RNA sequence: UUCGUUAAAGA
RNA sequence: GAACGAAAGUCGGAGGUUCGAAGACGAUCAGAUACCGUCGUAGUUCCGACCAUAAACGAUGCCGACCGGCGAUGCGGCGGCGUUAUUCCCAUGACCCGCCGGGCAGCUUCCGGGAAACCAAAGUCUUUGGGUUCCGGGGGGAGUAUGGUUGCAAAGCUGAAAC
């Protein structure tokens, strides 16, 4: 119910109502800074879950100085999820910071087919991998209506990703969520980064939104 | 003894940034100006802030300061430069530097008016 | 083309400022810019590809309709003088010297900008804008020497960025070509003043000595 | 990506790089879409027409972009002979 | 010392693809290597290639694309029967829709899709996708 | 500025000390907080000057 | 872990270095590992050089120098203050002026 | 120059 | 299966400077039989034989290829009206500049790896396969017992179980 006070020129484009979809931002990979931009775009991406509230300790002259570290996975079920990690001295402060950092670190998820081209994609486009720490997480395409067969934390992460059918293969210390969830996040992030044989042609090279609506940005800055 | 606090220097920089034409070189006037334009409970803090404001005025009025720069000081920095001497901008058309750049002017087609001939041994470094 | 070709006044100003001579160390991406090595350590940069990279730098600067989205930064004192008057010339943003790292990353600092393009003078003296380019997605035009790294650099202009006269000549000729592409100055019209604002001024010892000798 | 019906099913078509023909990622903040304008005749007049060169993150980090922009615009016919 | 020259070729191709270069130098020449790169040309993952016909053994230079994710050699050249290709389908190729596997059939160096139409099967040189 | 209270609590382990100190907010008008401002805080006025020079 | 890439000494090509005795504790240390410095002292302290020059026979024509190959080990050299400790980014340095 | 010991637990 | 294999140790022959296991003392400590000092046996030396062990280390098998740069060094080869030495062309000598091959190395790097230290290899590995050899499967028991074998012996190689 408060005035948003737009900054960083991307929010000024959003409040000038010139970027029609978040897909237009991910075409050009512009850096997001404030968290409510994707709340202005997607109102159904509020579906989130805190994964683990674990404490960390720092040994000081008083003794142990505790502060809590929160993991929050947000996600729109149409193929947009984010993973936020934030440590602070308060529970709710760490939770809100992890929500804001997940809103920042939201990425799009590419959804492919198992081998038939009926429609409504349900799986990863190919066998992808993700590594954080030591945990290699491999995502494999699955037939239609198979499901997600994994640990409950990346099973919930893929269920938020909208991958209806996927096989998983994890190796390393799978017990640490702070590496295993980030490895799953890297695995679902590399799906667009994979070079695929239906993306051969040279792209359209559409104009940047800064070039397209420079004058609105000039008249709202000056 | 004058190794004054960061809050003292910060308040003086806020004063010299907001209100510059209200200030001068006289401490006994700048103190009353600072008391008209600011609220300081402590008289020793008043004297210390106004003294460092006078020191900032003596620094800015004498020379250019990076630590604070208003638009009027930016226009003064623009004004102090336009007196351009014409002594050594372009030399006469007799330059001798290198037979290698003589070969460059032979390859890439130009006039090659001046002489270009030096001989150097290999006593480099 | 046919008007973008180099002329005798241009090559006379190049040979007068002395930018054809460069450093003594090579880089593996400067072999296309050097032509022939010279004895006593000093190396020779060609002039045609220098002119062509200056031409492409001018094209990239003129290619945005808003001149305020081009940031121009130099930290060393040979470029600190030229950057301010280059920004006051046509449209650029005057910021030079102490970069204050975190200029383009965080927003609790009031010196936060959103540019579309960056032109720097020395990469080794401006390693920090080269670092902070990677979070803002902006290109870099750098007045590179023969011994300068080329990380996060898109347009490299081979030159001698150590000489103050060379730096001033390059900023003058860059502003010249930018204004001629914008249409302010025509092709058959020289600039109204000799480029010394862009060069340098020596402070008040021999400046006032030459003033009192010229009274 | 197309189905048997021939729809455009993919969410967005990412930018293929103009240096190594590699897909620029959605979070690859080390990429750039360079812009160079076209030049008119003897008058030397600015044109609104401009061509865009996409350079990706690993190329920009290794420094291949300096050679790559000139070797990309040489086939374009705008940088040199 | 010098063995599996197709692997010696494809490791150079893979390092050039990971580096991001334009064209590679490959010091051996086999008709195996020429037909393998001919299959890769026909499926368009690489481009034009020129074979410097040295008097001893030539040198292949392949104009790359920047397209190859991974190309390699299965080492011992397994003897693979039909109705056993699906193990290598699920093991090698990243998906059902992507990639191709070069077989060594009885009627020449062939492809994974060409082998099931020719109905021959046989040995495996490697894989590329 | 600070209201400070030191009290005792008698539990089965013995007596326990509790210390509650509160720094009061600055209220220039009202009996809730103190009217004297902080000596460290130096408050400045806004730029008052405006348009209309000569003619 | 590895504290040093050079493992202390400079043996990288060969496999055996001759042990040369230390100066203070007389422990045999291989010569690429021991602290091997070269002290050029004046044979008279400068507090008495002027006294000997004023009370000498010749008119300042002789000034001998005492040369010693000082050869410490790294166990007593730290106690003898020569080879004091440095930081992780400071071990990579070279000879001080 | 030398100066020994202090368990189990307890955040 | 075979040849060498530091130091120590064993069997003969010659000597015995220095150091020096054991040993004897002189000291410090509550207690030295130790660290400190004095003397000194075997050994340390050489020629013949045996033993085959080490933090025998780069704690990193060998062969072949690929993937950045830079400044040096050692050895050959090549080029450069440059300098310097003989008496003067003449040939190598010394220095300088650059390249080639393989060698001991170093600095930086988001080339990539790894848990990190760090590594142009410890990279080319879930996008997993160039060839080949030897070894590890929680820590102790234990490199022990019991067998086989080598050795003059000390011991070496192979080497389990209960708990
Ligand atoms: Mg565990
Ligand atoms: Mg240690
Ligand atoms: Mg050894
Ligand atoms: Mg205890
Ligand atoms: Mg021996
Ligand atoms: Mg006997
Ligand atoms: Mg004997
Ligand atoms: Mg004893
Ligand atoms: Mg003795
Ligand atoms: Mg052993
Ligand atoms: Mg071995
Ligand atoms: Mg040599
Ligand atoms: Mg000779
Ligand atoms: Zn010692």
């Amino acid at each position: 119910d408060k005035e948003w006070m737009p900054v960083t020129k991307l929010g000024r484009l959003v409040k000038d109502m010139k970027i029609k979809s978040l897909e237009e931002i991910y075409l050009f990979s512009l850096p997001i800074k404030e968290s409510e931009i994707i709340d202005f775009f997607l109102g159904a991406s509020l579906k989130d879950e805190v994964l683990k509230i674990m404490p960390v300790q720092k040994q000081t002259r008083a003794g142990q100085r505790t502060r809590f570290k929160a993991f929050v996975a947000i996600g729109d079920y149409n193929g947009h999820v984010g993973l936020g990690v934030k440590c602070s001295k308060e529970v709710a402060t760490a939770i809100r910071g992890a929500i804001i950092l997940a809103k920042l670190s939201i990425v799009p998820v590419r959804r492919g087919y198992w081998g038939n081209k009926i429609g409504k994609p349900h799986t990863v486009p190919c066998k992808v991998t993700g590594r954080c720490g030591s945990v290699l997480v491999r995502l494999i395409p699955a037939p239609r209506g198979t499901g997600i067969v994994s640990a409950p934390v990346p099973k919930k992460l893929l269920m938020m990703a909208g991958i209806d059918d996927c096989y998983t293969s994890a190796r390393g210390c799978t017990a640490t969520l702070g590496n295993f969830a980030k490895a799953t996040f890297d695995a679902i992030s590399k799906t667009y980064s994979y070079l695929t044989p239906d993306l051969w042609k040279e792209t359209v090279f559409t104009k940047s939104p800064y070039q397209e609506f420079t004058d609105h940005l000039v008249k709202t800055h000056t | 003894g004058r190794v004054r606090t960061k809050t003292v220097k910060k308040a003086a920089r806020v004063i010299i940034e907001k209100y510059y034409t209200r200030l001068g070189n006289d401490f006994h006037t700048n103190k009353r100006v600072c008391e008209e334009i600011a609220i300081i409970p402590s008289k020793k803090l008043r004297n210390k802030i106004a003294g460092y404001v006078t020191h900032l005025m003596k620094r800015i009025q004498r020379g250019p300061v990076r630590g604070i720069s208003i638009k009027l000081q930016e226009e003064e920095r623009e004004r102090r430069d336009n007196y351009v001497p014409e002594v050594s901008a372009l030399d006469q058309e007799i330059i001798e530097v290198d037979p290698d750049t003589k070969e460059m002017l032979k390859l890439l087609d130009f006039g090659s008016l001046s002489n270009l001939q030096v001989t150097q041994p290999t006593v480099g470094m | 083309l046919d008007v973008l070709q180099m002329k005798e006044e241009d090559v006379l100003k190049f040979l007068a400022a002395g930018t054809h001579l460069g450093g003594t160390n090579l880089d593996f991406q400067m072999e296309q810019y050097i032509y022939k090595r010279k004895s006593d350590g000093i190396y020779i940069i060609n002039l045609k590809r220098t002119w062509e990279k200056l031409l492409l730098a001018a094209r990239a600067i003129v290619a945005i309709e808003n001149p305020a989205d081009v940031s121009v930064i130099s930290s060393r004192n040979t470029g600190q003088r030229a950057v301010l008057k280059f920004a006051a010339a046509t449209g650029a943003t005057p910021i030079a010297g102490r970069f204050t790292p975190g200029t383009f990353t965080n927003q609790i600092q009031a010196a936060f900008r959103e540019p579309r393009l960056l032109v720097v003078t020395d990469p080794r003296a401006d390693h920090q804008p080269l670092t902070e380019a990677s979070y803002v997605n902006l290109p870099t035009i750098a007045l590179c020497n023969t011994d300068s790294p080329l990380r996060y650099v898109d347009i490299a202009i081979p030159c001698n960025n150590k000489g103050a006269h060379s730096v001033g000549l390059m900023w003058w000729m860059l502003a010249r070509e930018v204004l001629r592409m914008r249409g302010t100055i025509s092709r058959e019209h020289p600039w109204e003043v000799m480029p010394d604002l862009y060069f340098y001024r020596d402070p008040e010892e021999i400046e006032k000595e030459e003033q009192a000798a010229a009274e | 990506m197309q189905n048997d019906a021939g729809e455009f099913v993919d969410l967005y078509v990412p930018r293929k790089c103009s240096a190594s023909n590699r897909i620029i990622g959605a979070k690859d903040h080390a990429s750039i879409q360079m812009n160079v304008a076209e030049v008119d005749k003897v008058t030397g007049r600015f044109n609104g027409q401009f061509k865009t060169y996409a350079i990706c993150g690993a190329i920009r980090r290794m420094g291949e972009s300096d050679d790559s922009i000139l070797r990309l615009a040489k086939a374009d016919g705008i940088v040199s002979k | 010392v010098r063995m599996n020259v197709l692997a010696d070729a494809l490791k150079s191709i893979n390092n050039a693809e990971k580096r991001g270069k334009r064209q590679v130098l490959i010091r051996p020449c086999s008709k195996v290597i020429v037909r393998f790169l001919t299959v890769m040309m026909k499926h368009g993952y690489i481009g034009e290639f020129e074979i410097i016909d040295d008097h001893r053994a030539g040198k292949i230079v392949v104009n790359l694309t920047g397209r190859l994710n991974k190309c390699g050699v299965i080492s011992p050249r397994f003897d693979v029967q039909l109705k056993d290709l699906e193990k290598w389908q699920n093991n090698l190729l990243p998906s059902r829709q992507f990639g191709f596997i070069v077989l060594t059939t009885s009627a020449g160096i062939m492809d994974h899709e060409e082998a099931r139409r020719k109905h021959t099967g046989g040995k495996i040189l490697g894989f590329f996708f | 500025y600070v209201d400070t209270a030191v009290r005792h609590v008698l539990l089965r382990q013995g007596v326990l000390g509790i210390k509650v100190k509160i720094m009061l907010p600055w209220d220039p008008t009202g009996k809730i907080g103190p009217k004297k401002p902080l000596p460290d805080h130096v408050s400045i006025v806004e730029p008052k000057d405006e348009i209309l020079p000569t003619t | 872990t590895k504290k040093r890439r050079n493992n202390g000494r400079a043996k990288k090509g060969r496999g055996h270095v001759q042990p040369i005795r230390c100066t203070n504790c007389a422990r045999c240390v291989p010569k690429d590992k021991a602290i091997k410095k070269f002290v050029i002292r004046n044979i008279v302290e400068a507090a008495a050089v002027r006294d000997i020059s004023e009370a000498s026979v010749f008119d300042a024509y002789v000034l001998p120098k005492l040369y010693v190959k000082l050869h410490y080990c790294v166990s007593c050299a730290i106690h003898s203050k020569v080879v004091r400790n440095r930081s992780r980014e400071a071990r990579k340095d070279r000879t001080p002026p």
